[PDB]
DNA sequence: CGGGCTCCTCTAGACTCGAC
DNA sequence: GTCGAGTCTAGAGGAGCT
């Protein structure tokens, strides 16, 4: 299955138990390995880049991961209290004062971004529309789950608010179906706020069900207003030369719920990440003697690798010698791009042995040609 | 035991002087000991008692011969007899014809009559003519040799030339190298050379096979001065040019053959091609090679019996073929302490470029409204400039601006028809600046004026210099210095009115070689003292200059030396080569490295016949603020050996003030000079050295180098020159000089030397060159003469050390062998059951030389404060001092913790004598 | 001007004046760092990844949780977790979870699973960076390496890694004098040094280097040693856990000190922006579609630009250039009139301020040779 | 007249070769 | 054709040793 493939490969991590579909959905542990939080950081890279390097007017936010607290009853995230104040005490009071001034745990990146509103606000002169993009861990209650949410708060003129949403909606499903093997698993649908005002959810059939991974609501200028309960002109945007409250659409997703996806979306029992998101994209082995001189071959062609950005696994510096075959089994469930094996015939003209995942199909090729032709499939897969 | 002369100087042991001189002898008589009291008691020695030392007892090996001088003799006749048997084959020896074609095979060729190439696996010849060719872009490794033996002609093809292959492994080994090795005896042009790439000659224990040098011949015979090479170079009294020639062997050979002048490739494939090209032009450099293997052989056939003639005692050729088997062992850590040197280099050259290419940036804003004409530091430079040369939307919308936008820019990079062919380098930045910086196309490039350093000559304006409160200012007539504005109220190195600078005076820096010499950096070592005492400082203040400084002198050594020491050809042993001693020794290390580096040694590289080498006689020692400076340490001895060895305590002192003592009477001391010499200690702080280091106040380095340089022609201008430095007088120069006086003897013997119509060492009486006799210069080069005598002197001590070395380690079965000799120190690599029969043998061979100077010379005794070493130290690193530790800044944890090399000890002769039992057998 | 306040004006700070404070900056009780400053921190966070990671062999990447179990230690002073519906006090010191103040205890949890990876061979690396929280509550992001060295050769790869992460943090730095090291122990004499820079107050301990032994990786694994012993050459030895921690939030307000006419000389590896585009006179559609191109040229192949053509607030050359170099910007690419007749862009450089021509064609990779060349 | 060497970097200069 | 960029080569000063 999926769940022992990715745990014995470090994509997946935890305890047996904590392996359940409501564990990991729940996330109240590490439910990503080494290989797993490289294949996150890859698609966390690929949003940021997406929705934030080749968009107009997107701009980084970060915020705390704690809140100031309101003791709103709706507010059933966990609270920060100090150890050294329920030391003093050892009961109604107590309580009262922990209610009412203990921050709690962020539930959602929407607030930050409307803190951080003002300065964005001032550093695009006031200019609407703009984005403001956030990429942070969010605190639920199952002990306590976290997500790491991907979300992008976009604000917008009253005017073509819906307009936006469905060019938002069309955009993610397109972003989603990029990276897809099965482009089909990923739909959209409609939906309605709670307070009557409409959204979007973006699905992946999961093979339990369609687990929502992100989702788009029209939430207007409300939330705007509490975050902001002074002066209009400070809360106002400029839309061409007017000036009006920009409507707040919310757009977040989950890449923890993603990186799942992509997971049982790709998937012998090879992987077949997409080349913009695969954790390990070279793999560095060695045949027979010479050892001394192919590890010092291996080290040079390692080191030209990693100074243009080419994620590479020493193989060769293992000690444990198995069959070829073995080794590109392991590869491909680790979703190695490409195997380059170095050999005695290296030494006398350059030619190295190239396996590419995808075809299974074996090449050579010259020392001085690999980077640059992996540097071009690459570049390849990312444009296209 | 205890004997004491008619000067009362405590002379040899009675036992000692028995076996040494033997019974008997003659006195000097009445009259020299009237001579030498009346002497010692005007310069006030006579007075002064004498503490005895404790008396010596040794059963010396018995010297062979009627006296010294026959044992001597004998023992260099037995060590050079089958190497001359061998150097007299190729003069008499007649070559076949040169083959038409050379061989492209792998191996050793043998050429016979009429060109028949057959391939052997060795020359096997007692004598042999050689050269090596290397090619340098493959490294340091043997590309191609040829080599001339009786009735044959020899070519050897590397297989990185017959084989073609992407790439071969970096670390040598002695498959790598020639195979060319009871006695043999091996002939180059610079054989050291010829030496260090033979697989052969790194094996840890020693060989028989000896190089002779045909230019170590030459500058022995008819050698030539560095002031004199300049001259003959540029014509190229003056009648020694037609009897001395440059060390390069088509000069040799126009001389001491003067056929038809030897030809060279024009395009020096090997040093400026790369192996494609040598495997392309393969014939004519083989032809070329050929060639220079038959010039030298006939420059050694009329070399041979001219050297003979002109150096006739045994003893000097039996230490010029000792001399040239020099051998450094070291291990794993040499590759260690490379990398951390040239790490550590590079965070201090970036850490210094740093500052200097941000005081570059901050320099090129001045540019804007001219105000480069304001600064007092960079007004003078190129502030040029060059012009350039010349010869929401939807979806579908959205995907069309894209494609429009795309086409527009492609567009544009189609016009490169206006461009010119070659890229105008950085035309918008100032003309000093574009030299800084390499260009664009460089394989090498590296953002902002990577190429600036301290060494260049707008640095010490970058960082705005200041002497004393004064800008400096580069004159290329006078080197460094300073404008004094208001044009003659400072005083210095005077106002040189040539520069001519608008309204300022250019006064030198103060140098430490006098107002003679010109000022060529700042940054120099002499000016940290005066950067620290505030005369020297920097625009920006704070310790950036300084630490500038201090930065200099850490890298200083390694700048000049890191490609020397980097490339230094170390041949790694496999575990099958190194000894069975070094495998089984508890501290073998099994995964470790271990090999050796034979120094390139050309043994009488000068014409006081010193050997000379590029590195290993230059390496600095080891020190707490050098980079690099741990290089001799790193001449680590293998598991199971020592490097025990002793220094000469006031060699040339010592020689000068025996020759003086001999040429007034018989005995030792005869002289207030040989009196001041003998009664002294270093362990005591009395000795020659320290004894003028106290009266002036400076170190015991620096007393050696004021004693030489008075001895050996300081004349007034260096008498008065120390003065002035030392007090802020030529009076005092003359009254210095004339203390008949202390040292009249010494240099009447050492004129009536040189003056001689054929100037000969006092001891082996070898000749001095043709180039310097009085035949041929007419009083000319007198300071080189004269010097000549005891710097020569110490060659023939070195000579005799040597030789009698080598029969103490061979008569008695010492397992050590020669490992390096500077100038007047002998390291031996010593098994550690022989470490302190080493000991012995050295204390005993410097008794033995001493008593042969002092009987060649007629004394016919030795005193017993120069019998022995002061110390001979038992070490398992090449170092100074065996209880130094390095902590040098590429080092900072020592010897002791990073490479794990414990301290040694220093024994004198009691402590050696208690532990042998005074005996050298087991 | 002082150094806060260009940092607020040029948006790589955050937060009210009196969170620009000294004492509210080294705090991390609020979000300090604007827009710039995250795409700073995010570079200097990249170059410490590469440095400690890509390039070192056997360090891992390891990513653990905010919150600690929730065990009743007396000495921990860190903030509890309370779920609010649960009280609408004995047991909350007893059993509620704790924000984690070090991301040792990841490491140590994480630790059987890496030693899996490396087929337990001795030595490795976790590495991490994340956000621990400390009692002050403030939020520090702790980029922390923790080396299992084995016993053998605890002190060599402790110097070595001083000697590395000093060397590190003087690279990115103008004054590589102002970072130095100085050696410290701990309340229990644990052996260790402290890296620092000397900020204009005093020095600050950036990263702290201590040499723990056995016992704190016992600490997590109260079992067998079977299971912990790793594999050191031939002989199984428990390894010796050094935690070679630095504080990337306080690195990044050192370099803001250390960079800083009024330019931050941020290193060229860890600026924010790097390439910013202008416009020409007129005609401003050919011009703008021309920047549009080149931007996208630009963008895709890893170069961070700032399009300032879009901008529609008139500004003198002046006025451009001063705000491009206090927000670091490395290079300013102008394109006029005269680009669309023979492809000719005028180019300035922070570092410099020399204005020069290129053609169009070769400006991606001039822009790619010298960022590559750059981080060397 | 301190000697006797070794090598390095830096810079001025003459020479060669290509480009418009 | 004339200009301008590469390319050795010579000398000078500094830095090691003895
Ligand atoms: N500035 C110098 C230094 C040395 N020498 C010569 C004279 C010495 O005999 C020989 C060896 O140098 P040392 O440094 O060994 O000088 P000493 O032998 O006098 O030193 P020590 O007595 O400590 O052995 O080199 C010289 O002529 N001028
Ligand atoms: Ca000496």
């Amino acid at each position: 299955a999926l769940v022992d493939l990715c745990r014995r490969r470090h994509f997946f991590s935890g305890t047996p138990q904590q392996l359940s579909t409501a564990a990991l959905l729940s996330g109240c542990h590490a439910r990503f390995g080494p290989l797993g939080v490289e294949l996150r950081k890859n698609l966390a890279s690929q949003w940021w880049s997406s929705m934030v390097v080749f968009r107009e007017q997107v701009f980084a936010v970060d915020s705390l991961h704690q809140e100031p607290g309101s003791s709103q009853p709706r507010d059933s995230a966990f609270r920060l209290v100090s150890p050294e104040s329920i030391r003093e005490i050892l009961l109604v009071a107590f309580l009262e004062n922990l209610l009412k001034t203990s921050g709690k745990l962020r539930a959602t990146l929407l607030h930050g971004a409307l803190e951080h509103y003002v300065n964005c606000l001032d550093l695009v002169n006031r200019k609407l529309p703009f984005g403001l993009a956030q990429i942070g861990v969010c605190f639920h209650p199952v002990r306590v789950g976290e997500k790491t949410e991907a979300s992008l708060v976009w604000f917008t003129p009253t005017r073509t608010s819906s307009q936006w949403l469905d060019f938002w909606l069309r955009h993610r499903l397109l972003w989603w179906r990029k990276f897809a093997m099965s482009p089909s698993n990923f739909s959209s649908a409609d939906c309605q706020d709670e307070l009557g005002r409409k959204g979007s959810k973006l699905y992946y059939s999961f093979p339990w069900g369609k687990e929502p991974i992100e989702t788009l609501w029209n939430l207007g200028d409300q939330e705007l207003l509490h975050t902001y309960p002074g002066n209009v002109s400070t809360i106002q945007g400029r839309d061409g030369r007017k000036n009006v409250v920009p409507c707040v659409l919310s757009v977040s997703g989950d890449v923890d719920l993603g990186t799942l996806a992509y997971l049982y979306d790709s998937f012998r029992k090879v992987l077949k990440l997409h080349p913009c998101l695969a954790p390990i994209k070279v793999a560095l082995d060695v045949g027979k003697g010479p050892t001394v001189e192919l590890r010092q071959v291996c080290q040079g062609l390692l080191n030209e690798l990693l100074e243009n950005g080419i994620s590479v696994w020493p193989g060769y510096s293992e000690t444990v010698h198995s069959s070829l075959e073995q080794l590109h089994s392991k590869y491909d469930e680790m979703s190695v791009l490409f195997s380059v094996l170095v050999t005695e015939t290296t030494l006398e003209n350059g030619l190295i042995q190239l396996r590419s995942r995808d075809t299974t199909m074996k090449e050579m090729m010259h020392i001085s040609k690999l980077r640059d032709f992996l540097v071009k499939y690459l570049a390849s897969a990312s444009n296209v | 035991q205890l004997r004491h002369n008619p000067l009362d100087i405590q002379m040899l042991s009675r036992g000692l002087h028995e076996q040494i001189f033997g019974q008997g002898g003659e006195m000097p008589g009445e009259a020299a000991v009237r001579r030498s009291v009346e002497h010692l008691q005007k310069h006030g020695l006579w007075g002064q008692p004498a503490v005895p030392l404790p008396d010596v007892e040794l059963r010396l090996p018995p010297l062979y011969g009627d006296n010294l001088d026959q044992h001597f003799r004998l023992l260099a006749q037995k060590q050079s007899l089958p190497y001359l048997e061998a150097a007299n084959l190729l003069l008499q020896a007649q070559l076949p014809p040169k083959p038409p074609a050379w061989a492209w095979a792998e191996g050793w060729t043998r050429y016979g009559p009429e060109g028949e190439a057959v391939p052997v696996a060795i020359p096997e010849e007692r004598a042999l003519v050689f050269d090596v060719e290397v090619c340098l872009a493959e490294g340091t490794c043997p590309t191609l040799a040829v080599a001339i033996s009786p009735s044959a002609w020899y070519s050897w093809c590397s297989q990185r030339l017959v084989e073609e292959r992407y790439s071969w492994t970096s670390q040598l080994s002695p498959a790598d190298l020639i195979p060319l090795e009871q006695e043999q005896l091996v002939v180059g042009h610079n054989v050291s050379f010829d030496r260090a790439h033979i697989r052969e000659q790194y094996l840890i224990q020693g060989s028989r096979m000896r190089f002779l040098d045909t230019m170590s011949m030459h500058m022995a015979i008819s050698g030539l001065s560095s002031f004199q090479r300049s001259l003959w170079i540029a014509a190229k009294s003056w009648d020694w040019l037609d009897i001395s020639s440059v060390n390069s062997l088509a000069e040799v050979h126009r001389l001491y053959v003067g056929g038809p002048p030897l030809e060279k490739e024009p395009r020096e494939l090997f040093v400026k091609g790369t192996m494609k090209d040598i495997r392309e032009n393969f014939q004519d450099l083989m032809q070329y090679c050929a060639q220079d293997v038959w010039a030298t052989h006939e420059v050694f056939q009329q070399q041979l019996p001219l050297f003979l003639e002109r150096c006739p005692h045994p003893v000097t050729l039996a230490g010029m073929l000792e001399m040239g088997v020099s051998y450094l062992p070291v291990n794993q850590n040499w590759e260690r302490y490379l990398a951390e040197a040239q790490g550590t280099y590079e965070e201090l050259q970036r850490e210094m470029k740093k500052s200097l290419m941000d005081l570059a940036n901050d320099a090129c804003q001045l540019l804007s409204g001219e105000r480069y004409k304001e600064d007092p530091w960079l007004w003078d430079l190129e502030w040029d400039l060059q012009e350039f040369k010349q010869k929401p939307c939807s979806e579908e919308e959205e995907f069309q601006q894209d494609v429009m936008a795309r086409a527009c820019l492609q567009k544009l990079k189609g016009t490169t028809e206006l461009l010119p062919k070659r890229p105008q380098h950085l035309p918008g930045h100032p003309g000093w600046y574009r030299k800084l910086c390499p260009r664009l196309d460089d394989p090498a490039w590296t953002p902002g004026p990577s190429l600036l350093s301290l060494q260049m000559r707008v640095t010490p304006k970058l960082m705005a210099l200041t002497w004393d409160g004064f800008p400096l200012h580069y004159s290329e007539r006078h080197g460094w210095g300073y404008l004094v504005p208001g044009r003659s109220y400072h005083h210095g190195n005077g106002p040189y009115n040539d520069v001519d600078i608008p309204g300022c005076w250019f006064f030198k820096l103060p140098h430490k070689d006098g107002n003679s010499c010109n000022v060529g950096s700042p940054f120099a070592k002499d000016f940290l003292p005066k950067m620290e005492d505030g005369t020297l400082q920097a625009g920006p203040g704070g310790a950036s200059g300084p630490r500038a400084l201090e930065i200099n002198k850490m890298i200083s050594f390694w700048r000049n030396a890191h490609k020397r020491i980097s490339s230094q050809m170390v041949v790694w042993l496999p575990r099958s080569a190194l000894p069975r001693a070094v495998i089984r020794h508890p501290d073998y290390d099994e995964e470790g490295l271990y090999g050796a580096i034979l120094p390139q040694v050309v043994t009488a590289g000068t014409i006081t016949r010193r050997a000379v080498e590029p590195t290993w006689l230059t390496a600095s020692n080891a020190r707490p603020d050098r980079v690099g400076s741990e290089l001799k340490a790193m001449v680590q001895a293998p598991p199971g050996y020592t490097l025990v060895g002793a220094d000469v305590d006031s060699q040339e002192l010592w020689i000068a003030a025996v020759l003086g003592d001999a040429h007034f009477a018989g005995m030792h001391g005869c002289t207030a000079f040989g009196w001041m010499t003998l009664q002294g200690r270093k362990s005591r702080g009395t000795d020659l050295h320290s004894k003028t280091a106290t009266t002036v106040g400076i170190s015991r380095e620096h007393a050696k180098i004021f004693n030489y340089g008075r001895i050996y022609g300081a004349g007034q201008p260096f008498a008065e020159r120390l003065l002035m430095q030392f007090n802020h007088a030529a009076e005092k120069a003359q009254q210095m000089y004339a203390a008949g006086g202390t040292e009249s003897e010494m240099f009447n013997k050492l004129e009536s030397i040189a003056t001689s119509d054929i100037p000969r060492t006092p001891v082996l009486g070898c000749c001095i060159s043709r180039a310097l006799e009085p035949s041929a210069v007419q009083e000319e080069f007198m300071t080189s003469r004269v010097n000549w005598v005891v710097q020569s002197s110490a060659v023939d001590y070195l000579h005799l050390m040597l030789v009698a070395m080598k029969w103490l380690f061979e008569e008695f079965a010492i397992d050590g062998r020669f490992c390096i000799s500077i100038h007047d120190e002998v390291r031996y690599l010593v098994r550690e059951e022989d470490r302190y029969r080493a000991a012995l043998a050295l204390q005993i061979t410097n008794l033995l030389t001493r008593c042969m100077f002092a009987y060649k010379l007629g004394l016919n005794d030795l005193p017993q404060s120069v019998a022995f070493f002061s110390a001979v130290d038992i070490d398992r690193c090449l170092r100074k001092e065996v209880t130094m530790d390095c902590k040098t800044p590429s080092n900072p944890t020592g010897m002791e913790r990073r490479y794990g090399i414990p301290q040694g000890e220093a024994l004198d002769i009691y402590q050696i004598i208690e532990l042998t039992k005074g005996s050298l057998e087991k």
